[PDB]
């Protein structure tokens, strides 16, 4: 019905993780994300959020590790590939960053944010 | 200790002064995102036990002269435009001698966590820095002219990484 014209619904786990993150309860966010990944209930947004948490309370390096782990499970994730393109740009590894964004463009060749960053990095 | 200190937050621009704006379909206005950033940082700083003064608390015009509020540290928050859309990242600006340690301390902790390219700690004469004796810095937290920075400026979860890294730096800055 009308729900394909609308945005993709977050699953319950991702919504709980996000709600703890935006209320600044990153401890409880991390625990919910950890349990979701360990039960194999995680999708690519769960790994994304998990590494965002780690970038917030641990380090960017640990966040990037978590996103790369998510890509092993979700190799075509535009979310995780874009995020790692951004991260590698911030480390001035623009050749690696350009690999990542081209993978994200494979998933979503009309996405204007992916297009813009690939244009930037070309 | 950061706890008990007064931090001034200066969200750049406001009111009739939109600040910079992106050229993308988002048409983002700098004034909107500096204020979101400052209000988020205000909450996180108060949770840490700091007193926070805002140079503005809504979408209102404030002259550079009327942004001279006293505290133990002062953070001006900007999302300016550069003429090359490919230019991107984060800069921390200081001007008087007593502002350098604050900019050097924040540049280090922000680099550890934020997803912005590090353009470093730089000495530059901004009036909000030059007019005050308070340790003050001007933060460019991504350039709104850069499409990919703009995607992160527009994103609360990315902003909150930056905001935590600022808190991390303030705790080191106030370690005595
Ligand atoms: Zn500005």
């Amino acid at each position: 019905e009308v729900l394909f014209q609308g945005p993709k619904e977050d699953n319950i786990y991702n919504k709980l993780i996000k709600d703890d993150m935006t209320s600044g309860n990153y401890d409880n966010a991390q625990n919910i994300a950890k349990q979701t990944i360990n039960k194999n209930y995680a999708d690519d947004q769960t790994y994304y959020l998990s590494g965002m948490i780690m970038a917030t309370i641990n380090s960017k390096s640990e966040g990037m590790t978590e996103w790369e782990r998510g890509l092993r499970m979700f190799p075509k994730s535009g979310l995780l590939n874009f995020e790692l393109a951004i991260a590698n740009r911030s480390l001035n590894d623009d050749e690696k960053a350009l690999k990542y964004v081209r993978k994200a463009l494979n998933a979503d060749p009309k996405n204007t944010d992916y297009i813009n960053l690939e244009k930037e990095l070309t | 200790m950061l706890q008990g200190k007064t931090i001034v937050l200066d969200p750049g621009h406001g009111g009739s002064d939109q600040g910079a704006s992106s050229n993308t379909k988002y048409k983002s206005l700098e004034k909107d995102y500096t204020l979101k950033t400052a209000k988020e940082l205000q909450r996180t700083l108060e949770k840490e036990g700091a007193t926070v003064k805002m140079t503005r608390t809504d979408d209102t015009y404030v002259s550079l002269e009327n942004r001279d509020i006293k505290g133990d540290a002062y953070l001006s928050i900007h999302n300016d435009a550069l003429e090359s859309s490919n230019a991107n990242g984060m800069t921390v600006y200081w001007y008087h001698d007593n502002q350098r340690a604050l900019a050097d301390t924040l540049d280090a902790t922000i680099q550890k966590k934020g997803l912005l390219s590090n353009r470093g700690s730089r000495q530059e004469n901004y009036q909000v820095l030059a007019q005050t004796k308070v340790p003050a810095v001007l933060l460019e937290l991504g350039y709104i002219s850069n499409p990919t920075d703009e995607t992160m400026i527009k994103d609360q979860l990315h902003r909150q990484i930056l905001e935590q890294a600022i808190v991390d730096g303030l705790k080191i800055y106030f370690s005595a």
